């Protein structure tokens, strides 16, 4: 630890060829960041929707009025008629109080200008087969439910996520073997540096130490430029992509705090991977 | 001890057990050249303070820091300077910053070239090219010194100067093992040789 | 003879070094595969014009009976609606369309309804743009209430978001591709360097006895070009398997909901003549120039 | 008489020293020359300028990319580290240089059994092709230069790292090659060379 300005000798030997990995491991460590990012935003966006099988009953709202339990004259009949059908499992209802808090907690886009009156009673219910949809909607029509009429966030967000991990893993192995043979040729281009150590009996740790030191520093630079790449590809590219989905109240927004939240995990992954694949090839040398 | 380098007849591994380890200046007569290099390479990393390569392990680099060596040719790096080359084998063994530069020109005063420590190694003369390697071979006090072909490719006057420097540097009490290339210079100082097959 | 004296020792280059070659395969495969993924979305966005309107109109639907007579119309009510819709204060140019081309292409615009598609179920269009995109709701409020029309269909800022995010990846996949593409270029410069460090005796002997203009760099160029071709092949194979394994489950409903017109795994083979030369030039011309720098 | 450099001075990497000064030497056909050894200087300098610097049909002034390879085939060279690999057999290692020019496939083998006994290699030709001793390395190095019919061959410090009783035979075999029709140029910083041919030379540094 007393000597620190000796790993820069390798960089001054080859800037133009040491640079070849920093931008190459950038896609290998930033595609994992993007794949974790889309899963992180998908798990937040799943709250505002419903599950796989669900219905909404918004046809009648004056019979709900302000009473919590739907057992007031005709409200008893309207609550009792839900479970009369055989294609349901359980019944539930929400009061007038559950009309503005759920529209503010689940929707941070706006928390006011509602008055707990625009959202009626839920009377939501789940079914078995998600195929008839409209027939079950018209079963009690006498109901703003979406169900699976549009299948986008259920499918394409997970598909692009699993496609991002596949394109990460198809060249992550190439990155791991590129580290190993790259530090192998970095040792092979300086035969005398290793040989003078073996002649004077230097320790086996300290002989392969500066290769590992420059490997961690250059991999840390690679993870940093990948984090910068994910920060810029949200900003410079796809500007009118997530904001206009957020203002449409369809996809939950993403801020820049979760990039920082996954950043130490990303550095730990890059550092551990680079150390494992450098010690494995310097065990031979 | 006994070893086999390959799967054929080895004229060097004759199970010859000769050792002095306290002589002033003894050297090995080499009939084949390549087979003479195995005797020098037997002392470290083949198969002193301890009895040869018996009971090796992780304490091998502790004992390889005592003897040291010099090659036939080069053992050079051109990125550094001649001062960095001669002081390069001082911080890799572990020393204080005042201990490394505690005495600089003792090692350059024993080689006949003193001062001008800022030259690149590419600017050195051919006859004094391996002089920096001989200087690096004795930066600290050794117990032995296996000079595997220290004459190398050099002029006869420069080879005589290098042999005189080697025969003067071991006046402290070390041991310098030359490897023979001729038989009209290396048998002209009345020092012991070896008999082998 | 002429194709065999050079084929015998180039395989020894892969045999003597098995690790750097697969590095070039797996890295060049991304510089071609991700570029193909970025080119498919561009060739999909322009092919999604057949079922979408362009940047601004407001489609209006009117009653069939006033359009059911003659070719266009026979009464003065159509002409009155024409002169009322011609000025409309702010706009200046309108489009008058009839029911002959309102059925249009029934196998592409409505491939889900290519069978049950009458020529009288599609009324006249009377389409007109707007000078600005921010007054669409005002125009829809102003148009409704006039008798003779059915409903007004807008197509902007309710459906066009998915086209906006579709082209967003076009200038996003190209950025990630071109970041690592120059790394894939420069790796080819040191492929010859690693071959020269691993094999310096043969190149030195060939330079010592004498080598022609094309004598010893030809194995390096073949080892670069065949690696580029194998990288392009594994790139399009990986693109095919990732599309058919992770994208068909998301594009079937989008084709079903009539949001993307074409969507097919045949444009991938339609661009591979356009794609193979870009894969081999960035690994071949770089190797042909870096050997001038090296030797 | 074509092998003659007059008033040619160059420095190694533009050094302040004159290095190779304006040395005027004329070499006729089959004229043996050694190195006078200017105080044992860098012998890579002033030896490698005969080809690819900074000799029969072209001088040292007509330099082009299509001029070096044609006149590089009339000249051979002998190096020090022998440039012989253990990954290829010795019988075909000398035959590697033939296809760099390019001849017929059967034309390769019609000359090997009348050149591999000129330096003497029939006793050690195919067996032990990888584990090859240092004695025959110089034999195969010289035979690599005789696969063609060159005029001049460069041989700098060919004695290697071995005893002189097994080094004098290289000069002994090279002596009878000179009157075959080729010129041998020698480059070593060793004595007892003037007692081999006994001819007066010049002394230039």
């Amino acid at each position: 630890g007393f000597l620190l300005n000796e790993v820069l000798t390798g960089f001054r030997r080859n800037v133009t060829m040491t640079i070849a990995m920093i931008l190459t491991t950038a896609i290998s460590v930033g595609l994992f960041g993007g794949g974790m990012l889309v899963v992180r935003l998908a798990d937040s966006s799943r709250a505002i929707y419903l599950d796989r099988v669900e219905s909404q009953v918004f046809l009648t709202e004056d019979v709900s009025a302000n009473d919590s339990s739907c057992d007031t004259t005709a409200c008893k009949a309207l609550r009792e008629k839900i479970e009369t059908r055989s294609d349901v499992k359980a019944v539930r209802f929400l009061n007038r109080q559950q009309a503005y808090d759920d529209a503010i907690r689940k929707f941070p886009q706006f928390k006011d200008v509602a008055g707990k009156d625009s959202f009626p009673a839920s009377f939501i219910v789940k079914l078995e087969n998600p195929e008839q949809h409209k027939d079950f909607d018209t079963a009690m029509k006498g109901v703003l439910n979406q169900k699976e009429l549009i299948d986008r966030l259920f499918a394409v967000l997970d598909g692009l996520s699993n496609a991002a991990f596949a394109v990460a893993l198809v060249q992550a192995i190439g990155a791991i073997l590129l580290i190993a043979n790259m530090v192998q040729v970095a040792a092979y281009t300086r035969r005398t540096e290793i040989g003078i150590m073996r002649l004077v009996g230097a320790s086996r740790w300290y002989t392969q130490l500066p290769f590992l030191v420059e490997a961690m520093l250059a991999a840390t630079m690679g993870v940093g430029i990948a984090v910068a790449g994910l920060m810029v590809v949200r900003a410079l590219f796809l500007e009118n992509a997530l904001n206009q989905f957020y203002q449409a109240n369809l996809i939950a927004k993403v801020d820049y705090a979760d990039i920082l939240f996954i950043t130490p995990w990303l550095l730990l992954l890059g550092v551990a991977m680079s150390g494992l694949t450098a010690y494995l090839t310097l065990r031979l040398y | 001890v006994t070893k086999q380098y390959k799967s054929s007849a080895r004229p060097a591994l004759d199970d010859i057990n000769v050792k002095i380890d306290k002589g002033e200046f003894v050297f090995l007569i080499g009939p084949s050249g390549s087979g003479k290099s195995t005797f020098m390479r037997l002392l470290l990393a083949a198969e002193s303070k301890f009895h040869v390569n018996k009971l090796r392990g992780r304490h091998v680099p502790k004992l390889r820091q005592v003897i040291g060596c010099v090659f036939q040719d080069f053992r050079l790096l051109q990125q550094k300077t001649v001062y960095d080359n001669v002081a390069f084998a001082l911080e890799v063994i572990g020393k204080r910053t005042d201990a490394i530069n505690r005495v600089v020109p003792e090692v350059l005063e024993t080689v006949g070239l003193s001062g001008k420590a800022n030259r690149l190694p590419d600017e050195l003369s051919g006859g004094e090219q391996q002089r920096v390697a001989i200087a690096r071979a004795f930066v600290n006090r050794p117990l032995v010194l296996l000079a595997d072909e220290p004459t190398g490719n050099l002029d006869p006057e420069t080879s005589r100067d290098i042999m005189d420097l080697l025969e003067r540097i071991n006046r402290t009490g070390t041991t310098v093992l030359m490897a023979t290339h001729d038989h009209h210079i290396v048998d002209s100082m009345r020092q012991r040789v070896v008999e082998l097959s």
